[PDB]
């Protein structure tokens, strides 16, 4: 079903507390001024455990949140003083950002859990060798896996049967900022011209373990 | 049995570029934004839109909200301004490389602040603006943002590319190559 | 033993996960390698809450934490990977680990307790104008308040009885790094011979509020 | 209100320095740290002696467990370093200022990474020795350091103070001036 | 009479190969070793572990010290070392043989050091994988080290074996014969 | 019950008393450096009377040691030297060194004591002649004694009922590594078709002695 | 009256225990056979507390030994194991054994606290540089300590007044066979016009501590 | 510096040079020694003599206890041999070397078995038999021996020597080196 997804309420800031400043980086510089505001919902096991994590910057500087474990706002740098003494007198928006993990958290997750959490893309895997140069170093094996989500995978090496430990190198986990996520898995070991390597890979979009040989 | 999951609604009013955004974030990638100008929500993939709707006036509301908050802050520490932070550069392919095979550049914009940059793709030596795309400013774990710029090309070894970015905490322009590799 | 201050133990980590690296790149710049961890506990009301928040550093980025409230240990980068998988599959590590909470946090800060929590330095109070026979503009009013712990202080100015709350500047709470803090509230006015300015400055190691008055 | 704290344990082994360290933090303030090098706990303030010990070899140890890790921690991320983070400067005295009283002159050294740098004080542009001290690489809320130096001195009209602090991150040594303004 | 034990905690750390121990020795018998790789506490005997237990990471924070203090040693005594030291090597049943009745082969590795060895079963002048097993590097009363290396076999006139032993002491690796004699 | 084992507790080094070296036996042999520390709990009639002596190696050399009777380290050699000034001049660390006698010796002795201490396996006895070739002449009567636990047993030989104290060879006491002993006691006799000898086996682990008996 | 030095008795062995062996070892080397036994008196704080220990060694392998602290022989390897149940089962014997911790150990210390423990020779020192070849102008700064006992002695290096630590090597304590020690202890420097290095050396036959001053 | 010391009384036979020896050792050192031979009891320094008496006639009785049980120990262990280990040599003077001041060049023959050794000084490289002394074989901390042989010279930059070891251990003589430098 088409759910509405609801938004943080942000408070407005009041005067007092001002500052001096402080002096950082500048002169030739081009001033700029930012207000930005994360806030972060932290899910384990779905709903069952939230936290609420509200992050106030200024520029460079953080300077204020909200944990909702904690229940109250709390200044980070003396420039928040002001907002977190003011917001925390307001009964009723506390009790309102109080609610939040669950008019707000708890309430999105569950609109989301219909298509972002079980959201899953196969990966295209391959294999074949690189670095032409027999003077630099060894050889290195390649087992290339791109385009999956989610995230979370798991690439081993296999040289005739018995799995390799040592010797692998990765570029990691690479996000390509469209929901899908790519990685290079190498095997540095000396190609044989009777050798028989395998690459597998484990990802939740993949009833079984799919696999992909190699040989010289 | 571990369903651990972020989400984050981050926004945003700068100035004197009087630039404002609102986005939700599903572990690291944006799911909706709202046009600050254009008072449209903007789904990240269009099949979301199916699943799911969000009034994009809260999210015009909530700027205002950070504008009227800035000016505050702006007097609260005296108009004193923070360095400029510039960002990082990598260019690399949304998937392996094949001749002949269409494909996507990808230019990585990470860890800068503020949240403006100008960039320009070139193919040959030459600007580009036609298969080219961009995300808005995604957030990161610290106080500094990342971007995404894409560009969909095919693949040759008679070609090369580069992504230019500039910030105001770069002295000159930044340039990152890009070329095929057999 | 309860005089004993009792340090957390850290854990030793394996192979795997071996990265391309990367990095940012400096070229000129010098090479350095840091392994950067801190251990914090979170106290509220004392120990009826607390929650263990352990961070690793590697150079400059946070690669992995420990969250007493999730239990495990999560990257936060690829690089930390290895040693969640790794720690997180040794359950006598991980019980060890989870009572740290108990072992070390309630533990040492009953022993702070005694001598910390409750350490209390009474600020010195003073007050002087400043900008005089050399700059044009407008007077300025410094309440100086110096020497005093711990960092929560209010600082209150009043003209002729009536108390002020515009013009107000501060440097904020200046930690001076010996346990003692410093700070200047400034206020904007023109001082002028038939007036009594004020300042009145409140902190948990006073009585009753202190009082310094000020005449031109 | 409430009887909010924090206490933290921060560690580190760093290379190619082979400099080490072991501290506690109270609200932000050091209880005590332990000398790698003398295997000795020196607390903050010689009062808290009398309230607690600490046993400095559990601390060596730990440290020793932060350089095997270390090593590991280079193999796996094959020897790639970081950019140097250049620190702020700040010197201020540490309480008012009157002549022919007796001060101490602050220099705040913040934001910075790795923890190492050369401290020279100033008087009348003359190196000082007599009166200087300082605390050890203290942490702050992110992943850079924080350190403060201390020089007594006799408030005149006469002198000036400049307080030189030079680490890797910096082109040139950084010098920040301070003198008397009745 | 008189109940007289020893009981031994021996650990070490080489280089350059990178190797470490830790175990536990009663009247010369090994209770248990630590894996440093596998961060694991080994029985020698699997029914020990239901009279008691011990914490793995612990034997490793141990061998980081040894470690450290490696490396304090080598510095020094400028790096200077000494004569590896040749072992001596025996093969010998486990209980009286017995045609047709499983049994189990000893390869007794003595007197040697640094602790690193290679070790090589032979049946019939073949490489054996199957069926053998060993200890870790046991203590000795002086500096140097044991070892045992086992291969479970059925005794058969027709078969003879072989234990190879190889260590940077040996000019040509060390091989011991044995066969059954009625 | 939770019967955990406690380690020993390792001090760091220092630096200084380096020293020049000399040919120990480099040169074309692998250069290996080694740090090798034995910590030894001896017990005479249990806990009643407990020696901890500590060595540390360096390499081939023995270079400094604790002696519990002693009570502080001693340096067994030069390079040693430094430690043990170090160490002897850390109160704290002493004072935890010479309680291991209790909190590690002691403490592990009693854990230890539930089956180690106690811990029986039964030889098994055979006797056989060997040295045959064709109609055969046996000059040697093996009692093999096997698979046993503790190593302290008694052996001894006789014919037709009157022992035998000369002629007696043994491979000694051998361990097998696995907790085990074996053993095998010859005697020198030329066997006649008219004679029985008895072979009598004494161990902790039987109510009452073993005897095989063997005749031509 | 000239004090008498008393030795320790040996005592005769037995037969039985009679072992095959180990095959062979060398072969082209010429055999031999040794019988050696060592009988160390350790004495701390003088006759405070006395320890006897004896070792049997029979060529390269201790196999034996009395440790007056268990009161009985006790076997290292099986062909002590003879001796140890036939000197353990002869009660005036042991009573003898047990006794020359008195007769032998305590009473010869008496004699030779007259002329050994409290033996003094003055160290001899002196100091000069090293390195000169056809490149170099600075190096090493060699303190030359000998001929002096006993060997607890202390080199220090001074640099302007204020102390070196680092950089300093040494030859460690030599012991000449004659009764005398010496040793080089050298400083690790740059020697400069300019520059007051000095060698402080402490030693419990010197009142005080001995320097020598040295100048470029 | 509590009053602590050792005394040592070592004593053994040998075969088949049937050499046999009693000492006294106090920290390291000789105090006295018995001539087989010559059943006299010879003091490493004169002196001791006006402070001690050690009747010779113990000393031998305790060689011919030695000496008994040395056959005992021979078929005990079925005439079984054990390696020679060769000697550690080195040439040093006893003190500071001066032109033309008489000084003593010391051998230090170290960690050896049998105790048994043909040392031979060379001045210029002949034969010096004059001047020459030494040592009888001196006990360590485990079964190996030790020993010094000495050579009264008189420096000069004209002279070179050289203490030449042969042992049964030693595949060929040994031969240390020594020659004025300062
Ligand atoms: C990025 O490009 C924009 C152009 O859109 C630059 O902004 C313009 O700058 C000029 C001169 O500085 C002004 O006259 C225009 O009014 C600006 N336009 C806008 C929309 O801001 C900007 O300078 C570039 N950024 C950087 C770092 O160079
Ligand atoms: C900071 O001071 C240290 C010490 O003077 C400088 O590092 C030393 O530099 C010399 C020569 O460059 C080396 O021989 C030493 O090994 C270095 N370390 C030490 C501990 O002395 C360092 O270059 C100075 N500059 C900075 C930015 O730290
Ligand atoms: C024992 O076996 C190991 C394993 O093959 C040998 O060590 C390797 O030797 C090769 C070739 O010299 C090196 O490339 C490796 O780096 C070594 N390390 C390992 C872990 O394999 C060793 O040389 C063999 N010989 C001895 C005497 O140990
Ligand atoms: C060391 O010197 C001894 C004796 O000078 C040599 O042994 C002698 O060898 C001859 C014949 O080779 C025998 O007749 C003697 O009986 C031996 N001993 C003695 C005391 O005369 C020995 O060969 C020399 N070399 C070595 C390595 O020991
Ligand atoms: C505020 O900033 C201005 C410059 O823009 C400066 O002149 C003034 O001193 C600052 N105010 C204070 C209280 O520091
Ligand atoms: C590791 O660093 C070296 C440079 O020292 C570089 O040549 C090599 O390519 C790097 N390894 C990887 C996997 O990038
Ligand atoms: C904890 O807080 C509650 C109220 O929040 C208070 O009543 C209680 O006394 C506190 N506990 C302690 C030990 O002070
Ligand atoms: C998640 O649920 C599991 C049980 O399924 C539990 O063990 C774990 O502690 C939960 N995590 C949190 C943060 O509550
Ligand atoms: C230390 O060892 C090195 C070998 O790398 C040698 O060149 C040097 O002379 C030695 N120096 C000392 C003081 O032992
Ligand atoms: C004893 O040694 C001899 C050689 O000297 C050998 O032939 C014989 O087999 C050995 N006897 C025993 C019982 O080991
Ligand atoms: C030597 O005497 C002191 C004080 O009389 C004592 O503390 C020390 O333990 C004694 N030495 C020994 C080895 O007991
Ligand atoms: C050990 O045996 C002795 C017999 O001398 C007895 O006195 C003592 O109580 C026993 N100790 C233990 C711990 O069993």
């Amino acid at each position: 079903g088409k759910k509405v997804i609801t938004a943080f309420n942000e408070g407005l800031k009041g005067g007092g507390g001002s500052l001096v400043g402080g002096g950082s980086g500048g002169g030739g510089s081009r001033p700029w001024f930012l207000e930005y505001c994360k806030s972060e919902c932290h899910f384990y096991n779905g709903t069952q455990r939230v936290r609420l994590l509200v992050r106030y910057f200024y520029n460079l500087e953080e300077n204020l949140r909200f944990d909702s474990d904690v229940g109250e706002f709390r200044a980070v740098t003396e420039l928040g003083r002001p907002d977190a003494e003011n917001w925390n007198s307001q009964p009723e928006f506390l009790e309102q950002k109080r609610a939040e993990v669950d008019t707000v958290c708890r309430h999105n997750y569950e609109i989301f859990d219909n298509f972002l959490v079980p959201r899953r893309v196969e990966p295209t895997v391959t294999v074949y060798p690189t670095k032409t140069q027999p003077l630099e170093h060894h050889n290195l094996l390649v087992c290339s896996v791109s385009d999956f989500y989610p995230g979370n995978i798991e690439v081993r090496w296999f040289r005739n049967g018995k799995e390799e430990k040592t010797g692998i190198v990765s570029t990691g986990l690479v996000r390509n900022g469209d929901w899908t996520f790519q990685t290079l898995v190498m095997l540095e070991t000396v190609p044989q011209s009777g050798e028989v390597y395998t690459c597998q890979v484990e990802h939740p979009s993949l009833t079984d373990p799919v696999t992909v040989e190699w040989k010289a | 049995i571990k369903e651990e999951h972020t989400i984050i609604q981050a926004q945003f009013y700068l100035l004197p570029d009087k630039r404002g955004e609102f986005m939700f974030d599903f572990d690291g990638d944006e799911i909706f934004h709202v046009d600050i100008e254009k008072s449209e929500t903007i789904w990240r993939l269009e099949e979301f839109a199916k699943f799911a709707s969000f009034e994009a006036q809260g999210a015009l509301a909530n700027i205002a909200v950070n504008k009227a908050n800035l000016d505050v802050m702006k007097e609260r520490s005296n108009n004193t301004p923070d360095a400029n932070v510039a960002p990082e550069v990598t260019v690399l392919s949304r998937s392996p490389v094949n001749l002949g095979e269409p494909n996507i550049l990808i230019c990585f914009i990470d860890k800068f602040s503020p949240p403006v940059v100008n960039v320009t793709w070139l193919r040959n030596g030459r600007p580009v603006t036609e298969g080219v795309s961009e995300t808005v400013f995604l957030p990161r774990d610290d106080h500094l943002f990342r971007k995404f710029h894409y560009l969909t090309f095919l693949p040759s070894t008679d070609d090369f590319y580069d992504c230019e970015v500039d910030h105001w905490g770069l002295e000159e322009p930044l340039r990152k190559h890009w070329e095929f590799e057999e």
